[PDB]
């Protein structure tokens, strides 16, 4: 089943920087539309946490939502010299990275969209740490991290890492080892709020607290395929707003049904919520919370 | 109350410091043992630095003295009601044959009740003949059936869980707090271990338990008080039984769920020709619940519900003699130095001693900034520890002591020099 | 199972208890039971004579 | 950790006086060339010892190092009359050799490479006694033994063979019988120390010390399919170089490293390190561990 998984609930925008050449088909994001930087979030057997928090939102779409900036330079080169920001924080991944790809963004310490991309026409590696001489080339990027987002607005800026016992992890300098360090790839989660900087965590609790909210219905235009319709623009009953919607019995006991004067059609949907995570305790609000495999040292004594 | 009655410090071996920052840090990368404390008292943890002033502390507040259960096999229950329809037809016509109805299976819908609609519940067909004739409203002489279509629906609005205990697990509700000063409340029970933020713990040594459980049933109540009944656990449901029909969920209870159990040929029916009243005797588990309502008196012991976490416990009288495993999974312990004032005035000095109680000192701590007190005695065995902040208030902890006549003397400081304080006070024999 | 909440533990027997409550030396009827020196191995102390055969 | 079984460190040279007909395919031994005194030692299923210690030399290798000594005369000529002196060391090498073949290298006594010639047009029998008239004739050396080199200056010319329970192995007569004996066929394998004698190994002990060394690992290119390249020319830290290589932490907790300046690819190897030896309870550091299938006269009543 599962009718929400190439829907996205609010903006849906996966415009990357630096490799322009899925402008056209990329905004918004409906269930025929052609990205790069989506089809393979759906795909069996690489993201499972997308396909579980489908109903939410992504990398892109967040940087869309006037919440996280972009990083400068949002796109950097791979054929630089010294003082590459895109460089230790690319190293020291560990995912293998698919064929048939130029570009690879991914979420920096700072918390902004930092992109990689290659000169024409020179295609990624195995590891995508290099760049290597050209299926056919994909119009768009390749997403390095599995992330998700959604509408929060809490603050984070006193929350550090709290990895006990760890030394250094990624690219983030935290306490002096004593003893000998230990290098290993292992899985280890990471949290961004609101305006913050990258939050490791060591065992992630995410619960779902469903109520009833405007982002548990969605809307799609009528054919005498499917399209793509924001669910904001339908407003309360007894009024009027700004586009007109309509919908069957639960979208229409709680909102106004235009009945012919809409050109979509509103159902009853879920999957929304208000997501909380486990910070030191304190139940908060995710903003920018994933996976990322990097270079963990731990102590071998 | 505050107050650590078992104190004992933590073993160089797993005690390696730090300097980052003009502070001296240290981690913990073992386990500590300290014995556990009573009604009221604590069991606190001096952790030492490089030198003298740097001393932390973890105290562990127990509020008391608990024996959970253990549950096992559950299933909810409730009252439910049939309704009995009844749909005659004559003989041959369609599917009014005698022989059909004789062997109808309970899982097949006929053909004169398919427009019943979404129906999810516990439903069953049968098939009952009666007369023919033109005496009854029948064209054909061969005697006509009745088809029967009854579904069990649910009309109690709550529910209960009728449940079992295979053993008395004696659970401790511990209230740690961390170094920094971070209020943890967890539970131990046995040799249980929970999640913390400075690694996890587990009880130790556990001499307290009751004997014989397995024959004695509870029921749980939705935001109500428990129950308690003297029989064994209910095994296979049959008729004319406590839990004839049971279920899995309160869902299944509420709404009366078909993947729920139930007793074969309990539904009753009265063949009237046209009429028909489906009528159950079901078990009412609601006297039961007022009859056995805890609390009750059984035994020597005090058996009632428990707040905040759902359970059955078991309240004892005897001692409080366990022990504590602090297991640190490699934790850093900062501190810094402060350098804030406070002169500090004895209040008074009540309790008992030479037992697990212990007694409550008045202190009226008078600082003028936000930081910690450390006080200690002369030759190493007593450790008091209060917050202090810009005003005077009133501390204090549980102290213990094997003398009436209490005249130790103690070393408090706030920013780095100590001066002397002497106590006093009259205390009682307390075992 | 609390909706959204979990609390998983076990009931394990703590090895380090018996290793603590009967840590060598721990003397038996009449001998010294003690560890080995150098090799990794548990051994036995008498208090007899030696009569042996090489 | 890319296997690589054609790099050679050091001289690298294969050859041997008076035949010195594959100078040209063997001298240095890299990717191109034909040799057959290197490319039977790649045989898959065949020679797990050379297979396991890829990145160390051989015995010829180590002949042209100059830290060994060779037998006079080098190369035996099989076809010459009056006898000769390689007929008692290899006569009782009874193994199993192809046929094509001019040459076969072993160790003789006094820990010297002892081997022999074939003028043309002769090739080696299956034995490799006499030389016999021959389709191309493998003109380099068949190794009759499996070996290795490596780079070692620990002294032990005092330590000649230390068996148990055999009174006369291969040639050399070892301890006096003065019972009888049973004559056996057996595989005892033999080791060498820095100017010392065939010393035979009763009980084989080995170890791998895998440490940071310079011939342990491999570099790689940069092109915009990743060759081999060389690893003397990556700069080391506080020294000079020619292009600049980077790597892993292995390679740039070493060396120095510039991920996108540089342009080479420096990665670890596979069964490379300090290899020490365990003879007469004492351990030591030989130059080349081996075995062989010869003749062995073992104790009897």
């Amino acid at each position: 089943e599962d009718p929400h998984l190439r829907n996205r609930p609010g903006k849906g925008h996966n415009y990357i920087d630096g490799m322009t050449q899925e402008d056209a088909t990329c905004k918004p994001v409906t269930y025929a539309g052609a990205c790069s930087s989506f089809d393979v979030l759906l795909e069996k057997g690489k993201f499972p946490l997308f396909q579980s928090y489908a109903h939410h939102r992504t990398l892109l779409e967040a940087v869309h939502d006037t919440i996280i900036a972009k990083a400068d330079p949002p796109s950097c080169d791979l054929q630089s010299a010294h003082g590459n920001p895109c460089m230790k924080e690319k190293l020291v991944m560990k995912t293998h990275c698919p064929n048939d790809y130029q570009s690879a963004h991914y979420l920096n310490n700072d918390g902004k969209m930092a992109s990689v991309k290659c000169p024409p026409k020179y295609e990624l590696t195995e590891d995508c740490n290099f760049c290597r001489q050209m299926a056919s080339l994909k119009k768009g990027s390749y997403p390095l991290q599995d992330l998700f987002c959604q509408s929060s607005e809490d603050d984070g800026s006193k929350l550090k890492t709290k990895m006990k016992g760890v030394c250094e992890v990624g690219v983030q300098a935290l306490k002096k080892c004593d003893g000998q360090l230990s290098t290993a790839h292992e899985v280890v989660p990471f949290a961004v709020f609101k305006n913050s900087k990258k939050v490791y965590l060591d065992k992630l609790d995410l619960k779902t607290e469903e109520n009833l909210l405007p982002d548990s219905f969605v809307c799609f235009e009528h054919k005498g395929e499917l399209k793509s319709f924001d669910i904001s623009q339908c407003p309360k009953i007894g009024g009027h707003g700004s586009k007109k919607c309509t919908g069957d019995a639960a979208f229409c006991s709680a909102y106004e049904c235009t009945a012919q004067y809409a050109n979509a059609y509103c159902s009853h949907a879920n999957g929304s919520g208000i997501v909380q995570i486990q910070v030191s305790g304190v139940w908060k609000k995710p903003l920018c919370v994933g996976y990322e495999r990097v270079v963990v040292k731990r102590e071998l004594s | 109350d505050p107050g650590c009655s078992e104190l004992i410090q933590a073993s160089s071996r797993i005690t390696t410091c730090s300097t980052e920052g003009v502070n001296t840090k240290c981690r913990l990368s073992g386990t500590a043992l300290i014995r556990a404390g009573s009604v009221g008292a604590e069991a606190c943890l001096m952790l030492k630095g490089v030198k003298e002033d740097q001393t932390k502390f973890l105290k562990i507040k127990t509020v008391s003295s608990e024996l959970s259960c253990r549950e096992g096999q559950s299933y909810w229950t409730g009252s439910f009601s049939p309704k009995c329809l009844s749909s005659r037809r004559c003989h041959l016509v369609g599917e009014c044959h005698v022989n059909r109805c004789l062997s109808w299976r309970d899982n097949e819908t006929s053909a004169e009740f398919s427009f019943v609609g979404e129906s999810t519940t516990m439903r069953e067909n049968k098939c009952f003949e009666q007369c023919g004739g033109w005496g009854c409203g029948c064209f054909n002489v061969n005697p006509s059936c009745l088809f029967v279509h009854t579904y069990l629906q649910s009309v109690r609005k709550e529910a209960l869980r009728v449940f079992n205990c295979i053993d008395w697990v004696h659970k401790l509700t511990l209230e740690i707090t961390d170094f920094d000063g971070s209020v943890s409340t967890i539970d131990l029970g046995a040799s249980s271990s929970r999640f913390t933020n400075w690694g996890s713990v587990s009880l130790s040594l556990d001499a307290e338990g009751i004997s014989g459980s397995n024959s004695f049933s509870f029921i749980e109540s939705p935001g109500k008080g428990y129950a308690i009944v003297d029989e064994p656990f209910s095994e296979i449901p049959r008729q004319g039984f406590l839990g004839e029909i049971r279920c899995n969920s309160e869902s299944s209870v509420l709404s009366a769920h078909e993947s729920c159990l139930r007793a074969p040929n309990l539904i009753s029916y009265k063949p009237m020709i046209d009429q028909l009243e489906c009528t159950t005797n079901l078990i009412d588990p609601f006297v039961v619940f007022e009859r056995g309502s805890l609390p009750q008196t059984r035994n020597d012991k005090t058996f009632a519900a428990s707040k905040g976490n759902r359970g059955v416990q078991a309240f004892s009288k005897g001692s409080v003699q366990a022990d504590l495993t602090l297991m640190f999974d490699n934790f850093e312990v900062d501190f810094v130095g402060a350098a804030v004032s406070c002169d500090a005035a004895f209040l008074n000095l009540t309790g008992c001693y030479s037992c697990n109680a212990g007694a409550r000192v008045c202190l009226s701590i008078t600082s003028t900034g936000t930081g910690s007190l450390s006080a200690h005695n002369k030759d190493g065995s007593l450790h008091i520890v209060l917050p202090s902040e810009n005003g005077t208030k009133d501390q204090c902890q549980i102290l213990h002591f094997t003398v009436p006549e209490v005249e130790e003397e103690f070393m408090y400081s706030c920013d780095g020099d100590e001066r002397p304080l002497l106590v006093k006070g009259t205390l009682i024999a307390i075992d």
